[PDB]
RNA sequence: ACCCUCAGAAGGGAGGCGAAAUAGAGCAUGAAAUCAGUUGGCGAUCGAGCGACAGGGCAUACAAGGUCCCUCGACGAAUGACCGACGCGCGAGCGUCCAGUAAGACUCACGGGAAGCCGAUGUUCUGUCGUACGUUUUGAAAAACGAGCCAGGGAGUGUGUCU
RNA sequence: CGCUCUAAUUGGAUGGAAGUAGGGGUGAAAACUCCUAUGGACCGAUUAGUGACGAAAAUCCUGGCCAUAGUAGCAGCGAUA
RNA sequence: UGUCCCAACGUUGGGCCCGGUGAACUGUACAUUCCAGUGCGGAGUCUGGAGACACCCAGGGGGAAGCGAAGACCCUAUGGA
């Protein structure tokens, strides 16, 4: 009579010591919007970002207060770039025979969106019994 | 009418800047002040140029306009004013939360603080309030 | 020949227009203005084997 | 044209639209704005009375150079919309004529809805010195009205 | 189609067809600028590159993020005391000891708590910094030049030869 | 990093593709991805190619649109009707 | 002899209010400003103060070095006629 998702949704995955340090590192400092200078301006110019290349740009002088250039020294730690929040490694998803080798401690499933119901279905139903996350689940009404 | 005022500071033979500087600082504080009997405070000096610069901030002015009191009320309060960022809210809070007077219409003797009291026996170049009100213009409703 | 079979001028300055080449008051040949030339475009000439 | 920005019980609901009228839409906005909530008879009753010229129609948005009436309860500007003013009773004639051939009593329905929308210019153009021409336009007008059972 | 309305082959209402009329005639999809109505936040005593970073109010269906708060305790870099004891200094105050101790960012563990609750998003308030952008220029917020706004279009290419 | 089309290898889609609107996640970032709604037929990935491949600007071009504004004009003429 | 001293009253058409019709110029953004200062030495936007409740109608045009025109003057170009 309710909405119930498919799935290990609980399911959480075992980092060591080290990299659940990284990941809430990462969560904790958090990074800025890093959005194009003046995007706010003007409807013309959107968020995407673009270096600042004026001679008197006053975001490329690096004044306080304009917001920060990109630069290197905002990565991510190596570790976790690019982890789920939850921690677990994304494995792109389109059938069935993509679950194979995947590690359900360390890794969840993303099924692309192309992907159809009936294909979800079974994806869903294999890879539950694989002890794989599935991070877009179907909501079923149990 | 009726001032729930934290503290009264009583201005007789008082220096107004000093006593000023001290009200802003409290006013800042959350207190709410009241200066009795400012017509009787004082501010050393020369008289004659002493009476110059105020009588010139009088004739300043335009359409926009330049409001000076003449009064040692508003005198007084202007003098307070210009110790608080009367602009920002914070500022306009605090500067509302304090109201100078003419003589003492409380029944409590104000206070005096610190280091604001004038010795007469040991002062003859100064000026009271009220003398450079009458000066001014002003109508001695004190 | 793509859009350069026509004679349009530009007035030059005078009339706060941009000089752009214009016919019957409408832009053309110039890149930039819609039915005008392709600037680079692909070329009967180039050796591609 | 428009379709209805709002939804309807058809159980204790009537609808009308007048589509591509040429009339003011600065003024119509007005007039919507002005018998809103109003019982579609006394809806008539004003209108009449605005093209009567005993009552001002409160021109809050588009009232530049317009001139004071004393009418004009909480605001200042106003006018005498006249032709908006009966393109409107017509669209209130249908929809009370609509809530009665249902069963309603039209007259004391609420003006639940009522919004002007400008779909389209019909374009003119008009000769001017120096051998130049220049727009002369003509507003089109869709409007939409919902009465409820109070 | 039929019926009501209407000056009416108009339009509108009701209704019919079709998977779909928000496929109803320049009718596939239907962006932005922008308009009507409406919801959230602000609002008729207050200041202007419209924001960035911090932090508060208010607002929030699900989904695709799930964290967050307080007691205590563990760990604990640089830094690092109060009080008290003694000894100096005209004095503000300092020295020795207590002690590199208590404290000390992050992180974690037990227990307890939140689900508009944490993140996030909308808006608004406070703090810090802040006079667009690009171009010309020794020097541009510039009273130097360009743009009303948006969408789409808009500029190192080919052959030969040389290196 | 992104765009077009070609080839090899290999996938998704009427149990709902592209696109669009709003929203969630990742990446320092170019940008990648997911959810809901809309849509109703196409769409990718990896590798090697391809090139009329990326815009905020040029008094840039073309189209659409807002303010201007219910404003100016619809009076002035020896023909005041 | 209203050119002037020195302006007045009046006449007609406008102007103002109402119905109908209904453009254009112009617009980086923000914008209730004033006095000073500062800055590429001529600032509504910087700095310090002062003033400042919002909206609207009519006016005469002080400012936006207002709008209109890639300065005709001057110089420069291994420019033109
Ligand atoms: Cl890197
Ligand atoms: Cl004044
Ligand atoms: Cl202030
Ligand atoms: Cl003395
Ligand atoms: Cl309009
Ligand atoms: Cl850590
Ligand atoms: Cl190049
Ligand atoms: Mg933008
Ligand atoms: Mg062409
Ligand atoms: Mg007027
Ligand atoms: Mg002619
Ligand atoms: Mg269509
Ligand atoms: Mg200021
Ligand atoms: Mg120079
Ligand atoms: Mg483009
Ligand atoms: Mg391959
Ligand atoms: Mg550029
Ligand atoms: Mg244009
Ligand atoms: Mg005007
Ligand atoms: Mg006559
Ligand atoms: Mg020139
Ligand atoms: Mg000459
Ligand atoms: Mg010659
Ligand atoms: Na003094
Ligand atoms: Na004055
Ligand atoms: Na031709
Ligand atoms: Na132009
Ligand atoms: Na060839
Ligand atoms: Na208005
Ligand atoms: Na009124
Ligand atoms: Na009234
Ligand atoms: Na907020
Ligand atoms: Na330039
Ligand atoms: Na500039
Ligand atoms: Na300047
Ligand atoms: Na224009
Ligand atoms: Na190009
Ligand atoms: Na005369
Ligand atoms: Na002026």
């Amino acid at each position: 009579t309710e909405l119930q998702a498919r799935g290990l949704t609980e399911k959480t995955p075992d980092l060591s010591d080290e990299d659940a340090r990284l990941l809430t590192q990462r969560h904790r400092v958090g990074k800025p919007q890093f959005n194009r200078q003046d995007h706010h301006k003007k409807k013309r110019v959107s968020t995407s970002w673009r270096k600042p290349r004026g001679q008197l740009s006053k975001q490329r002088r690096g004044i306080k207060g304009k917001g920060d250039t990109v630069e290197a020294g905002f990565r991510s730690p190596t570790a976790v770039r690019g982890k789920h929040p939850s921690g677990f490694e994304e494995v792109r998803v389109h059938n069935v025979d993509d679950l194979e080798g995947v590690d359900g401690d360390t890794e969840a499933v993303r099924i692309a969106s192309k992907v159809g119901a009936r294909k979800r279905e079974r994806i869903e139903e294999e890879a539950e019994d694989a002890g794989i996350r599935v991070l877009n689940p179907t909501y079923v009404e149990v | 009418a009726e001032f729930d005022a934290d503290v009264i500071v009583d201005a007789r033979d008082c220096i107004m800047g000093r006593v000023a500087s001290q009200v802003a600082e409290q006013a800042l504080d959350g207190e709410t002040v009241a200066v009795v009997n400012a017509e009787r405070a004082v501010i050393t000096g020369r008289e004659e140029q002493i009476v110059e610069k105020y009588e010139k901030r009088v004739d300043i002015g335009n359409d926009n306009g330049y409001f000076y009191p003449k009064r040692p009320d508003g005198i007084f309060k202007r003098t307070i004013r210009g110790m608080l960022p009367h602009k920002k809210q914070r500022g306009r809070e605090a500067f509302e939360s304090v109201r100078v007077y003419l003589g003492n219409p409380y029944d409590e003797d104000g206070e005096v603080l610190d280091g604001t009291s004038l010795d007469r026996l040991s002062n003859i170049k100064f000026v009271t309030l009220g003398e450079i009100s009458e000066t001014l213009g002003a109508n001695k409703t004190w | 020949y793509a859009g350069l079979r026509t004679p349009a001028e530009s007035f030059g300055s005078g009339r706060g227009q941009a000089h752009v080449p214009k016919l019957d008051g409408r832009a053309r040949r110039v890149p930039q203005a819609v039915k005008g030339r392709s600037a680079h475009p692909p070329k009967t000439e180039k050796d591609r084997s | 044209g428009i379709s209805y920005s709002v939804e309807a019980d058809p159980d204790t609901t009537a609808k009308a639209m007048l589509r591509e009228r040429q009339m003011s839409f600065k003024h119509s906005k007005a007039i919507a704005r002005e018998i809103k909530g109003k019982t579609a008879g006394e809806a008539v009753d004003y209108l009449e009375a605005v093209i009567e010229g005993d009552q001002p129609v409160p021109f809050k948005q588009h009232n530049s150079g317009v001139g004071h009436k004393s009418k004009v309860d909480g605001w200042d500007a106003g006018r005498y919309p006249e032709k908006a003013s009966k393109a409107f009773l017509d669209l209130l004639e249908n929809a009370v004529g609509n809530a009665d051939h249902q069963g309603f009593d039209g007259e004391a329905m609420t003006i639940k809805h009522v919004a002007a929308h400008k779909v389209g210019e019909q374009q003119g153009r008009k000769p001017r010195a120096m051998g130049r021409a220049s727009a002369w336009n003509s507003p089109q007008v869709d409007v939409e009205l919902i009465l409820e059972e109070p």
